[PDB]
């Protein structure tokens, strides 16, 4: 009944990382340089509802 | 940036507030009635709760002795040194005082008159009652050998004195009544100074500057008196009106001077010399103890549960640990630590012993229910069950009977609030009944009874009634005794003890006897 | 001053807001109100017929 913190601290408790806390429960959106004035890698279903 | 926001939100992470605390942090604009006694409502519709220095002791005091530094093995020697250097030289400012000297060898002309023990005027030279009488005898003579000299020889003789009177070991009293005795000294003379003082500068009109002049050396005599008024002084011809007040009162300020044996010069030198080194002492033994405060806590945490509070504990603990830095000479190279730790579990237990017990028992009693307490244990499993009653005191080396006295007291009472069944307001004492009031009814039927015998006291003769009231209490203060009745009486003895026994009769038969005979139930 | 209506939780109430001008009487209103989740109802100016 103790009092509240912020959730990710019980993660970096276990031994992560920010990055691994951020390699699960969010997927990645890769952005390549090439050539020039970036792009991006798109799956198609991350279009829907927007 | 907002208070009520801040409020809310102690309130929030927290859930959970006091009263108090909502009145910490309030509105700008909310200070009365119905501006908080409804934003109580408000909160406590959504995170409902009513009703640095964190308080307790437990802290504060650790934090305080956690500020001071730790001692080192060579620092020890150095507060030690303090400390020595420090006493000894109030010592020798008591064997530098006549009439310290003087009341041991009157005290010891009254223990040899059989007026007194030794043990009250000493515990020992630098060590038997020959050997005291002889040393006593030594102490004497150095004494009546500097009686004599009272005529720049005497500087010789007083060290000697001095020397032989710090031979001697006083009982602690003794030596407290003497010290008492000499800053007494110094206080009378402080009066009489004083008393001299405001009749210059306080009334006569005349400065310090020149009233001190003249006063250090002398002050009995009247060079600074009846040779100064005459100066032709502002100061001096004011002196007149008080002449007679401080001439009068000069007389005891030279009576010191034969009392103590020493001119008011000297007096206040030897006084201040002793408050000196007592001050020099206990300023580096309590430097001491700060350093050790820790072990007393360490020790403690040992006793907790034994029915004292910490505090309670660590607090008895220090105070052995001051007897320990009292006690305690670095000469003897004993290790200071494995000293004092023994002082201080000491004090510790030597409480516990005593103040943890509603009803408090000896120390004998406590160790005595420590053993049966001890042996209960080993055949615990051994017996199958427990060790039958009657079988503990066995092995100990008493009657045996005590087992059920010893089992029986020891037990602590139980708390008159402990809640009882149903768990409701019902308390144990409640419960209790009051068997020392004397119910209604047998009330009502002592005063039945009291007009009941007067009745029947009425009906016999105006001597019969008389004697028979006087014999008992009857009606009456203070029964008396079968000759009193008769000194009251006139006629004596043998005589009254008769109409007792006739009055009896007269009143045994089922006629006047009848009306009280059922209060015989 | 000002009577502010502040409403939240299961019911509403109105408290004393002081300033010197209406609007003010509103923003100093929500100021102290709005950010710990309360709702800002109404904003009335006190009458008092003297």
């Amino acid at each position: 009944r103790r009092r509240k913190l912020p959730a990710t601290i019980i993660l970096r408790a276990l031994n992560y990382t920010t990055e691994q806390i951020l390699d699960l429960f969010f997927e990645k959106v890769i952005f390549e340089i090439r050539d020039n004035k970036l792009q991006m890698e798109l799956v198609p279903e991350r279009l829907r509802g927007e | 940036q907002s208070q009520l926001k801040l409020l809310v939100t102690r309130g929030k992470e927290q859930g959970y507030l006091t009263y108090a605390e909502v009145n910490d942090h309030l509105p700008e604009d909310i200070v009365d009635s119905d501006q908080i006694e409804d934003i109580i409502q408000m909160i406590n519709d959504m995170g409902i709760q009513v009703m640095g220095r964190t308080t307790d002791p437990v802290r504060m005091y650790m934090r305080e002795m956690g500020t001071v530094e730790l001692l080192t093995r060579e620092g020890e020697i150095d507060i030690a040194k303090r400390i020595e250097d420090g006493i000894n030289q109030v010592q020798c400012s008591v064997a530098e005082y006549p009439e310290a000297i003087t009341y041991l060898l009157e005290q010891y002309d009254r223990v040899e008159a059989e007026e007194a023990r030794l043990s009250d005027l000493i515990t020992g030279f630098v060590d038997d009652p020959e050997l005291a009488r002889e040393k006593f005898a030594e102490l004497r003579a150095q004494y009546v050998v500097t009686r004599d000299t009272i005529k720049a020889t005497a500087q010789e003789e007083i060290l000697k004195l001095s020397e032989v009177f710090k031979q001697f070991r006083l009982v602690p009293k003794q030596f407290d009544y003497l010290v008492n005795s000499m800053r007494v000294m110094m206080d009378r003379v402080r009066t009489q100074e004083r008393l001299i003082m405001k009749l210059c500068v306080e009334q006569c009109k005349m400065p310090k500057k020149n009233f001190i002049t003249l006063f250090t050396g002398n002050e009995t005599s009247d060079t600074w008196f009846n040779a100064a008024i005459a100066m032709n002084k502002p100061w001096s011809e004011k002196l007149h009106d008080v002449s007679e007040e401080v001439h009068r009162a000069l007389q005891k300020l030279q009576q010191i001077e034969e009392e103590t044996g020493l001119t008011i010069e000297q007096v206040k030198d030897i006084n201040r010399r002793m408050s000196i080194g007592e001050a020099k002492a206990r300023r580096a033994k309590k430097e001491m103890v700060e350093a050790n405060l820790r072990l007393v806590i360490s020790i403690a945490k040992k006793y907790t549960n034994r029915g004292l509070q910490f505090l309670d504990l660590i607090q008895e603990g220090n105070i052995g640990l001051m007897k320990a830095v009292d006690k305690f000479e670095y000469r003897r190279g004993y290790k200071f630590s494995t000293y004092a730790t023994w002082w201080i579990r000491q004090a510790i237990t030597r409480s516990i012993a005593d103040q943890a017990r509603t009803i408090r028992i000896p120390v004998h009693m406590i160790e005595t229910i420590n053993k049966l307490n001890r042996i209960s244990r080993q055949m615990l499993q051994e017996m199958g069950r427990e060790p039958t009653p009657e079988e503990l005191a066995e092995r100990m080396l008493m009657p045996e009977d005590k087992i059920r006295k010893v089992l029986k007291i020891a037990k602590e009472p139980i708390s008159m609030e402990t809640p009882i069944g149903d768990d409701e307001d019902s308390h144990l004492g409640d419960f209790i009944e009051d068997t020392t009031l004397e119910l209604p009814l047998d009330s009502a039927t002592t005063e039945s009874l009291r007009a009941a015998t007067h009745d029947v006291l009425a009906g016999l003769t105006a001597r019969e009634a008389k004697v028979l009231r006087m014999r008992f209490g009857i009606d009456m203060n203070t029964d008396y005794t079968l000759e009193e009745v008769g000194k009251q009486f006139d006629v004596t003895r043998e005589r009254i003890r008769q109409i007792e026994a006739k009055a009896l009769r007269k009143l045994r038969h089922p006629s006047r006897s009848e009306v009280l005979r059922s209060f015989l139930d | 001053k000002f009577w502010a209506t502040v409403e939240s939780s299961e019911h509403s109430f109105e408290v004393p807001i002081y300033a010197e001008t209406l609007d003010e009487a509103l923003e100093l209103a929500e100021w102290q109100y709005v950010p710990a989740g309360f709702e800002v109802t109404r904003v009335r100016p006190c009458v008092a017929p003297k």
